């Protein structure tokens, strides 16, 4: 009895139904045109899902930047090729980058400069880390479920 | 300190057995129930009455209320 | 006071303290609401996700919500806009505001049905009686223009015109849509909308009793066991007399 | 028939109306209706009787109606 | 004699009494739940989603 | 300092002298189990209460749905909400027996324990009253509007005192907030005062059914009563849970499933069951002012009980006359409760006034009188 | 000091500025022509201000003061024959009249 | 707020009437405009 009542009351404090309902968003990979970047709302903050054309895994994956500010190795915590999924939030002062412009053809945060490449890495700017890469899954190619 | 300054008691012997040398609920029919009944009898005529006398009042008051909601044909006998 | 007729007690499949809801009947009910009542009745507290694992599949649910357009926004320009529903959305309101609702129903205001079976004495038994029970007014009684006579509704003049009639819709499960079947299923659904915990709550009650009966007995024995020392205790008065 | 659509409700309603207390009540109602309709200055109404009837009929229906529903 | 044995191995040493209460609980939970759930479901055959799920669970559209 | 720590330690010593080595009469009955239950009852409300407060929003535009969203989305929210709601009744049920027991066994003769007791009751009432408004339902709002407006009958400072309380011109958002505040606060004051209650209590020790000095036969609270109370806890807790779980709204007005609406007065605005008895005495006296006082007196009367004890004996165990009179009074309260639930029309109105009259007559005149007569029949 | 701090705290509970701001409302009679009733929002409830003609004020005098449930003549109500101001709430059960 | 601080009750009543505010809904549930009262707060320049 005690175990149950406590378990029940204890869990009465964790995320409620309405909150778990916005926990994760499922994006359909097979409806995203090449090169063009698209943003969706996930956990109150912009979620960037870009389709890499042909000069992305090349022009911004062969870049020779010796000493990096954040140990970014695409095999560390990433995966799929023509697919790049990022949290549209700058790691400087929590601002949202843009897909149109970008000194490095990637993203540009209009708050203080922060330029991010095609893979979402800080190049020219004050932001320390690189745009965060959230947890995900691929148990169905034509569908990805972030969160 | 309340155990030791309670009362001046003299000459009373008591005897009791460990809980393990005896039955928890003993003599249910020979002693238990007969007393349950005993106790029940001694009180019924003290309690029951006013509670029964309550029920009635309730029933009356209820039924009468409903009655006064019903129509008395003696109001429409001459309404040709 | 005043005259009123009280509904009878139908033997709902979920009236038993240990009896759950017949999810099939509930699933139908959802349709009845979706295809008939939802036209004037809001159900603000239920969301499409709520159906999942209760009456529909996550898939069916995702579909049922996409059948509706909701109002989100604002966008980059601060404008509002439409979009196809998600399971996170709540059942669509039929009117912008109550004023608009009254306006389309002769000044009458169809109440949100989220807690209706708990907002009216009799719950389903009442709602069910009301639905099927429409009829002509008895002698001497005149219903004003716009209202309909229902002996089950207080005052007997209700602003809601009989909402359901035989074959007014077709249960896709192959159930004879007789008017009473409808009312019955929808009432069953209303019970559920009013309190989804229904089944879990009752399943718990079961456990509670079993444990309760077990724990009580045990503590009775323990209580008696300790007290025995006193209960049987014997004394005597031995003065040096 | 061999295939038409009938609401078990109306069926069980007919069956119950031929029951002792329904009949007795249904009767008192007809009388009321009759004398209230035949008059031109009476305050009277036949609600009460209509109810006593509906109450008796419906109580009966409940006992059986759900047996025939899915 | 279990009562005698039980007493000796389980109830005599306060430390073992406790161990019994825990492991006893762990097993009691596992069995009380399964049992009650079982009873509740039989009492409600064909009404629970668990029961009708198959009709739409890979058998439509 | 001393041999065993249970007695020396500045804190265990406290826990010991009031839950372990405390001298308890050997013959106390089940009627003494209510103290502990009231206590447990309290700890339980506060627990479930906090849990509900961590999801509530005190604002006319969100209260109703905050509560709804809690039952609908918060894991076991529905259960906590129920437990808390029904817990309030279990509370009063218990307090009414606790009081009863006191009356029938002349416990009130322990004046200070008793007087703090009345204070606990009054406090619990305020608490449960404000609590009920929080869900902002039809009955919540309307009851709040009728009950609080009552004071407007108090002369000269009437209206002022009410508009002050309301924080405006009518029960509105500024009220809902200050009530939520009060509701969160009072429980804790109850806890504090309970300590005082038991503190005075311990000066004398418990009373007992035979009403005669039990010093010749006292027993350690533990295990005797620790066990007895834990048993009485499960014996009552069963019906509580049975209700809370099988017939959840058996006691609540369905009118409170309708968001408060200032443009629709419900047909019959009445307070929660545990208040009816007094609501009843309120309507007995036609005259806004007299009825209020009568109400006030209906409860404040408890402060006089100690001064209306004429019997040479403490309990009623050996006073059969007083006994029927006691059960009459109980029955009387039952009727008053009933009257409170019905409309204001014949035959209720008159039965009301009758019961209200018999209520005060029994406590103010019959009881002390029959008490004196009983002394003469014993040759005292 | 005490008197002040108490006074201050005590009054921190009475009606706030925003509430006193809706305490009373001033209606311009010029906006209300005779024979037409107008309603305004006062204290969350409808406020009726009707311009009665010298005609309805007469139908008002033919009112049998002893044949009403709440005995009151136009005398015991309005201040100016042409002006009637009421609280748009039915005395039965909180509904707004037509 | 200006009354008794920078302007007279009268000036204030005027300053607020110079603005149209959005009230409602009406009998039909529509929104609508009206001349400000001193109880209104300084107008917002943009919807959002
Ligand atoms: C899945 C579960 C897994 C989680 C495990 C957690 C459980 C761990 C529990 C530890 C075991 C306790 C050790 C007890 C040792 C002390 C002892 O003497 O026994 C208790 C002792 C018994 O005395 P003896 O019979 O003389 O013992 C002789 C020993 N040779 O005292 C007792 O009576 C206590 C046992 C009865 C408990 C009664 C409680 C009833 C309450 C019911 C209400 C429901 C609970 C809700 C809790 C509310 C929380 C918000
Ligand atoms: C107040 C609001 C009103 C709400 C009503 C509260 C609920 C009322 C339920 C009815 C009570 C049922 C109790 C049945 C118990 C009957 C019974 O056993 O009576 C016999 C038995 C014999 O006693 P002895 O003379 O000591 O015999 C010793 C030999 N062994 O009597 C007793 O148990 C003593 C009486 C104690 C119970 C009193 C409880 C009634 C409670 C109501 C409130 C009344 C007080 C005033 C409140 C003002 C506010
Ligand atoms: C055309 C709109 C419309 C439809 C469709 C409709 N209702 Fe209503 N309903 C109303 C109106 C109007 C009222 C208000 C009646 C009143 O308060 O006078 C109402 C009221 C109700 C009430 C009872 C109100 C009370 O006070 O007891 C319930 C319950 C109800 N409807 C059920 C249903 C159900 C179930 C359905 C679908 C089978 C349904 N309605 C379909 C318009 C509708
Ligand atoms: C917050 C509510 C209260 C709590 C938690 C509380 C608790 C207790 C406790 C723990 C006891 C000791 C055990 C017992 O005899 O039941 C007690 C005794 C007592 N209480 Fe209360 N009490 C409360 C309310 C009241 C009220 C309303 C009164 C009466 C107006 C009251 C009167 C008494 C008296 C007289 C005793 C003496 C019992 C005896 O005769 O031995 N209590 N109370
Ligand atoms: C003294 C014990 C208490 C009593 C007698 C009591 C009583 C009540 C009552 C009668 C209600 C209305 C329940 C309903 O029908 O919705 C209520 C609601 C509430 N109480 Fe308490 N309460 C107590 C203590 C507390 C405490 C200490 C808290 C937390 C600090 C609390 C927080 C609330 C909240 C948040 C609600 C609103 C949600 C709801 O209505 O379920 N309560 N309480
Ligand atoms: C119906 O039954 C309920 O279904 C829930 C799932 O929806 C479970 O979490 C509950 O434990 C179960 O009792
Ligand atoms: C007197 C003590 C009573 C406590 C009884 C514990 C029963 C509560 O047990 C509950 O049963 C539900 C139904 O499967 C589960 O879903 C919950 O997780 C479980 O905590
Ligand atoms: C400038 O107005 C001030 O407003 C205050 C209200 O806060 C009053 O207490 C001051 O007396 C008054 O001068
Ligand atoms: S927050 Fe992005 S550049 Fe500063
Ligand atoms: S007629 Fe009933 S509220 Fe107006």
């Amino acid at each position: 009895a005690a175990k149950n009542v406590v378990t029940q009351f204890i869990s009465s404090l964790s995320a409620s139904a309405d909150v778990l309902a916005l926990s994760k968003i499922e994006i359909k990979l097979s409806d995203i045109p090449e090169g063009k970047n698209v943003a969706f709302k996930w956990r109150g903050k912009p979620l960037f899902v870009r389709h890499r054309t042909q000069a992305e895994i090349n022009q911004e994956a062969e870049v020779d930047v010796s000493k990096l500010r954040d140990p970014q190795h695409d095999l560390d915590r990433v995966k799929k090729p023509e697919w790049v999924i990022l949290v549209g939030v700058c790691t400087h002062l929590g601002c949202v980058p843009i897909a149109n412009s970008g000194d490095f053809g990637g993203y540009y945060c209009p708050c203080h400069g922060s330029h991010y490449d095609a893979s979402g890495r800080i190049r020219k700017g004050p932001a320390p880390y690189n745009l965060e890469v959230p947890t995900y899954q691929f148990v169905g190619d034509d569908l990805v479920v972030v969160g | 300190i309340h155990f030791g300054n309670l009362a001046r008691v003299r000459h009373i012997i008591t005897y009791s057995l460990s809980p393990f040398e005896q039955r928890a609920i003993p003599n249910i029919f020979s002693d238990a129930l007969p007393n349950v009944w005993r106790r029940f009898s001694s009180q019924v005529f003290k309690v029951a009455p006013p509670f029964l006398g309550a029920y009635l009042l309730y029933s009356w008051g209820t039924q009468e209320f409903e009655r006064l909601k019903r129509k008395n044909p003696a109001d429409y006998e001459n309404d040709q | 006071g005043e005259l009123e007729l009280h509904p009878p007690a139908f033997p709902w499949s979920h009236g038993g303290p240990l009896s759950a809801l017949d999810h099939s009947s509930v699933r139908r009910g959802f349709q009845v609401y979706k295809q008939v009542c939802s036209a004037c009745h809001s159900m603000d507290y239920v969301a499409f996700r709520n159906l999942i694992g209760v009456t529909h599949t996550e898939a069916e649910a995702k579909a049922l919500a996409e059948e509706v357009e909701v109002q989100d926004g604002p966008d980059e320009n601060g404008e509002l806009f439409m979009r196809p529903g998600k399971i996170s959305d709540y059942f669509p309101k039929p009117y912008p505001n109550p004023e608009a609702a009254r306006a389309a129903n002769n000044g009458a205001l169809p109440p949100d049905l989220s807690y209706i079976v708990n907002a009216r004495h009799g719950g389903e038994d009442y709602v069910f009686s009301l639905l099927t029970g429409y009829c002509d007014p008895p002698a001497g009684v005149v219903v004003r223009e716009g209202l309909h006579y229902n002996p089950y509704f207080p005052g007997q003049a209700i602003g809601m015109a009989p909402p359901i009639y035989n074959e007014i819709l077709e249960y896709d499960d192959g159930t004879p849509a007789t008017m009473s079947q409808i009312a019955k299923d929808v009432c069953t659904f209303l019970r559920w909308a009013a309190e989804p915990e229904h089944d879990q709550r009752k399943r718990m009650g079961l456990k509670m009793l079993l444990i309760s009966a077990l724990l009580t007995s045990l503590l009775y024995y323990m209580k008696r066991h300790k007290w025995s020392v006193l209960k049987s205790r014997k004394m005597a008065y031995r003065p040096p007399k | 028939e061999e295939e038409e659509l009938v609401d078990p409700l109306t069926t069980i309603r007919e069956h119950c109306e031929q029951t002792e207390k329904c009949v007795k009540a249904r009767e008192r109602l007809e009388l009321c209706d009759a004398r209230v309709s035949s008059r031109s200055h009476t305050e009277e109404q036949c609600t009460e009787e209509l109810f006593d009837f509906l109450h008796a009929r419906d109580h009966c229906v409940a006992h059986k109606l759900f047996n025939k529903l899915k | 004699a279990l009562l005698r044995q039980a007493y000796s191995a389980l109830f005599r040493r306060t430390s073992t009494f406790a161990l019994t209460v825990v492991l006893g609980a762990v097993l009691f939970e596992r069995a009380f739940d399964q049992g009650a759930d079982a009873i509740f479901e039989h009492l409600n055959e064909g009404k629970l989603w668990k029961h009708i799920k198959h009709k739409y669970e890979a058998s439509e559209e | 300092m001393a041999p065993n720590i249970r007695k020396s330690h500045p804190l265990l010593k406290m826990i010991n002298n009031s839950l372990i080595d405390l001298p308890a009469p050997s013959n106390i009955s089940a009627w003494w189990n209510f103290g502990s239950l009231l206590a447990v009852c309290l700890m339980t409300q506060i627990l479930t209460g906090l849990l509900l407060a961590m999801h509530y929003t005190a604002d006319t535009s969100l209260a109703f749905s905050s509560v709804a969203h809690t039952c609908r989305n918060v894991q076991y929210g529905w259960l906590i909400r129920n437990l808390h709601a029904n817990g309030a009744s279990f509370f009063f049920i218990c307090i009414f027996l606790h009081i009863g027991r006191g009356l029938y066994y002349g416990s009130y003769l322990y004046k200070e324990t008793w007087n703090t007791g009345v204070i606990l009751l009054l406090t619990l009432m305020a608490t449960a009253f404000v609590g009920y408004v929080l869900p902002w339902g039809q009955m919540s709002f309307w009851g709040a509007t009728v009950i609080t407006n009552l004071f407007s009958a108090i002369p000269y400072i009437g209206h002022t005192l009410v508009e002050w309380a309301w924080g405006g011109f009518s029960v509105d958002n500024p009220t809902l907030t200050r009530f939520f505040a009060l509701h969160f606060l009072l429980p804790f004051a109850i806890a504090g005062i309970t300590i005082i209650h038991l503190t005075f209590l311990h000066e004398s020790g418990s009373n007992n059914p035979l009403g005669i000095s039990s010093d010749s036969d006292k027993i350690p609270f533990h295990p005797y009563y620790s066990f007895k109370d834990i048993l009485g806890l499960t014996l009552m807790l069963t019906p509580f849970l049975t209700l809370a779980l099988f017939s959840p709204n058996l006691l609540g007005d369905p009118e409170n499933f309708t968001p408060a609406n200032p443009l629709v007065t419900p047909p019959h605005i009445k307070p929660e069951w545990y208040f009816l008895f007094a609501y009843a005495i309120l309507r007995s006296i036609p005259n806004k002012l007299g009825g209020v006082l009568a109400l006030a007196a209906s409860v404040l009367i408890l402060f006089l009980i100690p001064f209306l004890h004429k019997s040479k004996q403490r309990t009623m165990t050996f006073r059969p006359l007083s006994q029927t009179l006691f059960w009459l009074l109980v029955a009387n309260l039952l009727i008053l409760t009933w009257i409170g639930s019905q409309p204001v029309e014949h035959p209720f109105i008159i039965i009301g006034q009758m019961a209200s009259l018999s209520y005060f007559t029994i406590l103010l005149i019959l009881f002390p009188t029959i008490g004196t007569l009983e002394n003469k029949m014993l040759n005292y």
